[PDB]
């Protein structure tokens, strides 16, 4: 995002702006919970490809 | 639970109880065959068109 307005309220912009598509799904990284070769296996990693 | 345990195996934590694996196998073997003489009748017969 390009910045908008002062920095003083910039959270309450982005708090309410991503109030919707944040509890939607997950981010691309989940692999901090994933052990190694759980990435190498065909399930549990749609981001393998 | 079916979900509460599901974190614990996928991340790699032992939930205080264990398992026993059971599998099935199949092979291809070879055989010899022994019988005494005259161990069976084996009649022989007529042909039908």
């Amino acid at each position: 995002a390009a910045p908008a307005g002062p920095g003083a309220d910039m959270q309450q912009r982005f708090l309410n702006a991503w109030r919707q598509r944040l509890a939607h799904g997950r981010v691309r990284w989940v692999a901090e919970c994933q052990m190694t070769a759980e990435q190498f296996m065909q399930p549990d990693n749609a981001n393998l490809a | 639970s079916p979900v509460a345990l599901y974190h614990q195996l996928k991340t790699g934590l032992h939930p205080g109880f264990g398992f026993t694996v059971v599998r099935q196998d199949r092979f291809v073997t070879e055989n010899v065959l022994f019988s005494e003489r005259a161990s069976e009748a084996y009649f022989l017969g007529q042909l039908q068109v």
